[PDB]
Order: structure tokens, then C-alpha cells, then sequence
């Protein structure tokens, strides 16, 4: 449950993010890939490659998301039931690999935004990327 | 465990981490972003705020042996469960540390580690890394296999 | 993230428990404190001896926090703040023991209720436990 | 793990009682239904799209005896649960990489299961026992990733 902090400390450093989420989107799995190869069997069509074209494709989807989650970050369950469907209905995620990609994640916000990420805010960004995944992997149609 | 590559590249990184900072910032970015951790430190002292936990000199110091807990398993890398039985008694038997916070711990130091080497701390880098913390982990959790 | 059915099954099961409120909150307690020890440590205050007058009204309230929260369970967060208060920002309690618990009273549940303790039913109480849980864990006050 | 005779005879006198046809069946189907991300596991097994389907799918009941009669083998040889599963640690660790938080809640689903069929029967104590082996053979069940 974020807390009014939490949600302007989120809400900040996306912004802060700016033009490269989908960069940092694509690094972050690129990074799940390698760290954690079990991962790798939920795309065995996916070209996974370093530096596959299919790879940075799909980073900018998962920003792209994560930027509409930021934006209704009080609603997430209506504006994420398309992806709530397609993760828990269809492709049925286990949630201990959405702890991987959010881990991934908050090394790639790290890495690429040293003043950002205080631990303020590496709090408020691990709990907005927890209620992410509990709205992506909960069946609640 | 670790590729040729893998074992040079993590050495490598490893000589330069600020021993004097990095340990105490891991424990207080643990204390901070999983709060209940807290309650494992009560003589401590002040852990009301994040400023006030990241200033913490307990913190900081405690931090410290942490990171040379964690520079022994690296110069040990076959032998783990063995360096930290010691520890692996203390947290397991005595403190009764549920083992899913030494995952918690070990990923905040590679956070850290992401913090303080920016682009140096590569998917390939992270990778070699992420297997030794989860070794740590292991090692730590091994009086309760 | 309950859905509509999850809801009602919670309503529906948590309803049937009635008057046994405090004697399900109890031995689900008693389950804990004897399956996993170390919960206990949360209680050192606490007379814990089998048959325990203070366990016995300590799982009334439980009952009865459980009721409240299935009462306002569209808003749990403000309707639970102050016990998230005391778990979250007084006790600290690591949210596995919350797991613990949660698991006992399923326990209880299947005990009492054979009946009603469906796998649907089963899986709406599961979420609906580690809803609660998350509440009571987080700071978002 | 380390069952006091007492616990030893309660969790037989139980186990004895046990339904060998179907409670393996409810507790693998209760695992697909209340933690849907393990059906992925199962794809082989057919209809596993609702409640009713999975818990009347003949191959989740099949398949729930062999796993009830791996439980069986590790409450005969609690000392070393361990060298029982090694076979079996090997299949779901190494080729099968199921996560091992997936082998606690099987076990706490098959308590559930066990609480469901004996009602006051299954007391706290009786239900301390258990967990303890489940607990045993969880952790051995994870044993080639310790
Ligand atoms: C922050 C967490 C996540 C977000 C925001 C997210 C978002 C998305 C989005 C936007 C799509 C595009 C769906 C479409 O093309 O219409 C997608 C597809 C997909 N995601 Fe996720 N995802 C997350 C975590 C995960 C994880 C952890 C996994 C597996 C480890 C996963 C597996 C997949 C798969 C297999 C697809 C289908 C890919 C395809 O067929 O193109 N997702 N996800
Ligand atoms: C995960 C890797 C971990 C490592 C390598 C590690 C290492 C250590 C070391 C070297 C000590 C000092 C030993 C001594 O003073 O004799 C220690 C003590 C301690 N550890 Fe850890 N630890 C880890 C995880 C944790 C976690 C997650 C917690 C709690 C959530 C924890 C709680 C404690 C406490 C409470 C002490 C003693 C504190 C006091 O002086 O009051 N440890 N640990
Ligand atoms: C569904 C889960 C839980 C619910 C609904 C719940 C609810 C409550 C309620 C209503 C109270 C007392 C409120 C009052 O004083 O009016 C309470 C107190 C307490 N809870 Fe929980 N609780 C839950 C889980 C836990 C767990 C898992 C623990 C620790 C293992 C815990 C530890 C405590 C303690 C230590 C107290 C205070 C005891 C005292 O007054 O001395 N709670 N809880
Ligand atoms: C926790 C205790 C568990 C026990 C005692 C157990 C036991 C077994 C046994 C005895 C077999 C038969 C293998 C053979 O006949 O050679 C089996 C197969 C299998 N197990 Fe488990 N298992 C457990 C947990 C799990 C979990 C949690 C999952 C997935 C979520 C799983 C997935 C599988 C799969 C996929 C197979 C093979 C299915 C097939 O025939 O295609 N196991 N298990
Ligand atoms: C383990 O399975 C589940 C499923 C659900 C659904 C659940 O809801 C927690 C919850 C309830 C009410 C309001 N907010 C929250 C919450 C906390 C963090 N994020 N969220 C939202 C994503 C819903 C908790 N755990």
C-alpha cells in the first residue's frame, strides 16, 4: 500500500526517467535474462540475444505499462486489467520471477540514476513495483 | 560457480568497493526499505527516519562486518557453507532470521553496488554477482537444511 | 486484488464462522504458537500455555479485526490503519509470520467448516489473508 | 526432521486413516486452483480452466497418488529424507526448475487438506507434526539447490 510519499517519490523519479524507460525498460530484462536464466523459458519465441531488436521492443512495452501504472497509480487494478488477463489468465507468472524483473529494474534505475535513487526513494519504488506485480499476477476478473 | 570470466570480472569490481561505506549503506537501505528488519535492532538506536538510519553509526559500523562476511565467501567461493556455519548458527539458531531476509540483504548490496559503479556494473557483472549473494544466502541458510 | 466472486465467498465463509468468532481465533492462534515457535517471540508478554485465558481473548479481537476487515474490505487501509499502526510501525512484524497465521487459519477454516471450504472459497480466504497481511505489514501512514 | 514419538504414532494413526485414492487429487488440485501459476507446470494435463474442472481432472487425481506415496515413503524414513528424495530432488530441481517456495505450498496445502478430511481430529499438535514434515520434505525436495 503506498503512502502519499511513496506515490510523489514514484511519481518523481519516472518523470526523472524521461526519454530512456524504454532503454532502461530493455536493460532490465537483459539483466533478468542473464542473472536469472530460468526466466528465458516465458519468451522461448523471443530472439534473446544480446542486443536483440525483439528485446528492446518489448523493454519499451514493459516501460510503457510501468509509465501508465506511475499514472494511475491510485486505480492500478482497472488500468492494468488488460495486463492482470494476460499475466495471471494466460500466461500464469509465477510471482517470484516479477520479484526478479523489479529487482532488475531498481539496478537499472541505480545504475542510471545515481541522485534519484536515495533510499527514500529505493523504498518507495520497491513498493510501487511490488503493487505492480500483485495487480499483474491477482485474477480478480 | 563462476566462469574464469565471471571470477575476474567480480574481482575485479570488488577491489574497488568503498569498504567504509558500502557495508553500512546495504544494512540501512535494508533497515529502511523492508522496515520489519528493524525490529532486529533495538539496541541500535534511532531508525525513525531514512536520514536517521543512514546516519546511524551502529548502522555504519555493523555494515562494515557484513562487507568482510561477504569478502570471505568471495575468497572462498567452493566452500561456503562452511565459512558462514558460524554465522549460519548465530542468525539460524540463535537469532531465528527467517532466510528470505538474507535474499532481501544480498540483493540490496547488488543495488548498491549498481548505486555506486553506474554503467561499470554490466548484466554480465550483475549476473556473476547475483550467484554469489544467492551462495551467501545458501551458505547462511545452512542450518536450516 | 479480490475479485467480485472473492468477495462474496469471503463474506459468505467468514459469515458462517458467527459466534465462534473468538473460539476459531483462538485455536488458529493455538496453531501457530505450536507449529511455528518462533511467532511466539511476538508475545513474550503473553501467557501462551495451552488453554491460555489471554490467548483465548487475544483471538476474539482477531475474530473481530478479521470481521472489521472483511466489513470494509473495498477499504481496508483506512479502516485498518491503526492496526497497521502497531503491527507495521510499532511491533515490526516480518510479514512471513503474517503467511503463519494466515495458513492456521485455513487450518481452523477446513477444521470447522468442511462443507464450505471449497477450493474457490479456499483460494478467495488465501487472497483474502494475504490482502489483510499486506495491509497490516506496510507503512503507508 | 526430529518427530517426538508421540508425533510419530499421532501422525501415523492419522496417515493410516488416509484416503490413498483421492487426497494426493485434492491437494495437487487445491495447489492449481488456489496458486494458478503451477498449472503451467501441467499443461499436459488437459482441462485445468475452472475449480470444478481441475478437481474432477482424471489426471491431476492420477497424479496426486503418486505424489501422496512420495509423502508416504518420506513418513517411513524421517531420518533421512534427504537420500528418499534425492532421486525426486534432481527431476523438479534440475530438469523441472520449479521454484522451491512451490514445494512449501504444497505441503501447507496438503495440511489443509489433511485439517479438511478429520476435522477436531486434526489438533494442533497433530497439526505441529505434520508441518514438520512437510517441512522435511520440502526442504529435502529442494535439496540440489542447497
Ligand atoms: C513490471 C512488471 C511487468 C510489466 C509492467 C509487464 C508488462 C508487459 C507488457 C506491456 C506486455 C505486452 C503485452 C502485449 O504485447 O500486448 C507484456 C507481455 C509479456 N510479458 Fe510481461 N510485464 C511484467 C513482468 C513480466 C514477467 C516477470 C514476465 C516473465 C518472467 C513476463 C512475461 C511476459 C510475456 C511472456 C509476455 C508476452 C510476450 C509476447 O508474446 O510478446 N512479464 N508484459
Ligand atoms: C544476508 C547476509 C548476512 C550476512 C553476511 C550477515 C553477517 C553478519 C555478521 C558478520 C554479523 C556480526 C557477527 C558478530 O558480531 O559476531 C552479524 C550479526 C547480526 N546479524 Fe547479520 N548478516 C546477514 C543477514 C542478516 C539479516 C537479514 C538480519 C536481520 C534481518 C541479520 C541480523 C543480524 C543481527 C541482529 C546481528 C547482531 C546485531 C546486534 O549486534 O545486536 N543478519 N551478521
Ligand atoms: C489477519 C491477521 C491479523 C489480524 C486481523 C490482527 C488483528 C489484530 C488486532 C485486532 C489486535 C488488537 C487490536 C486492539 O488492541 O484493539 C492485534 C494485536 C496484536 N497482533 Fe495482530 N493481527 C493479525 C496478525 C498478527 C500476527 C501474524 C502477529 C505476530 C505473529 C500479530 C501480533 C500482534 C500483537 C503482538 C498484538 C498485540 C498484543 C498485545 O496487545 O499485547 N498480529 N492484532
Ligand atoms: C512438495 C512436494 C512434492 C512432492 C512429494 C512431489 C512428488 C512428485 C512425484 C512422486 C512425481 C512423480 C515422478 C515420477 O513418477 O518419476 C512428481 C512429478 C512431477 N512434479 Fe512433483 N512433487 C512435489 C512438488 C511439486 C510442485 C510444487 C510442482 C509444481 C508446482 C511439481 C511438479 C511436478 C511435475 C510437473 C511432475 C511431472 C508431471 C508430468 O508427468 O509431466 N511437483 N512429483
Ligand atoms: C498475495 O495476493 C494478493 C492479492 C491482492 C489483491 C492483494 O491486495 C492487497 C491490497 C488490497 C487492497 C488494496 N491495496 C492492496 C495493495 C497493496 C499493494 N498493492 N495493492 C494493490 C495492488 C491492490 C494482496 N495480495
Amino acid at each position: 500500500v503506498l503512502s502519499p510519499a511513496d506515490k510523489t517519490n514514484v511519481k518523481a523519479a519516472w518523470g526523472k526517467v524521461g526519454a530512456h524507460a524504454g532503454e532502461y525498460g530493455a536493460e532490465a530484462l537483459e539483466r533478468m535474462f542473464l542473472s536469472f536464466p530460468t526466466t528465458k523459458t516465458y519468451f522461448p519465441h523471443f530472439d534473446l540475444s544480446h542486443g536483440s531488436a525483439q528485446v528492446k521492443g518489448h523493454g519499451k512495452k514493459v516501460a510503457d505499462a510501468l509509465t501508465n501504472a506511475v499514472a494511475h497509480v491510485d486505480d492500478m487494478p482497472n488500468a492494468l486489467s488488460a495486463l492482470s488477463d494476460l499475466h495471471a489468465h494466460k500466461l500464469r507468472v509465477d510471482p517470484v520471477n516479477f520479484k526478479l524483473l523489479s529487482h532488475c529494474l531498481l539496478v537499472t534505475l541505480a545504475a542510471h540514476l545515481p541522485a534519484e535513487f536515495t533510499p527514500a526513494v529505493h523504498a518507495s519504488l520497491d513498493k510501487f513495483l511490488a503493487s505492480v506485480s500483485t495487480v499483474l499476477t491477482s485474477k480478480y476478473r | 560457480h563462476l566462469t574464469p570470466v565471471e571470477k575476474s570480472a567480480v574481482t575485479a569490481l570488488w577491489g574497488k568497493v568503498n569498504v567504509d561505506e558500502v557495508g553500512g549503506e546495504a544494512l540501512g537501505r535494508l533497515l529502511v526499505v523492508y522496515p520489519w528488519t528493524q525490529r532486529f535492532f533495538e539496541s541500535f538506536g534511532d531508525l525513525s527516519t531514512p536520514d536517521a538510519v543512514m546516519g546511524n553509526p551502529k548502522v555504519k559500523a555493523h555494515g562494515k562486518k557484513v562487507l568482510g562476511a561477504f569478502s570471505d565467501g568471495l575468497a572462498h567461493l567452493d566452500n561456503l557453507k562452511g565459512t558462514f556455519a558460524t554465522l549460519s548458527e548465530l542468525h539460524c539458531d540463535k537469532l531465528h532470521v527467517d532466510p528470505e531476509n538474507f535474499r532481501l540483504l544480498g540483493n540490496v548490496l547488488v543495488c548498491v553496488l549498481a548505486h555506486h559503479f553506474g554503467k561499470e556494473f554490466t548484466p554480465p557483472v550483475q549476473a556473476a554477482y547475483q550467484k554469489v549473494v544467492a551462495g551467501v544466502a545458501n551458505a547462511l541458510a545452512h542450518k536450516y537444511h
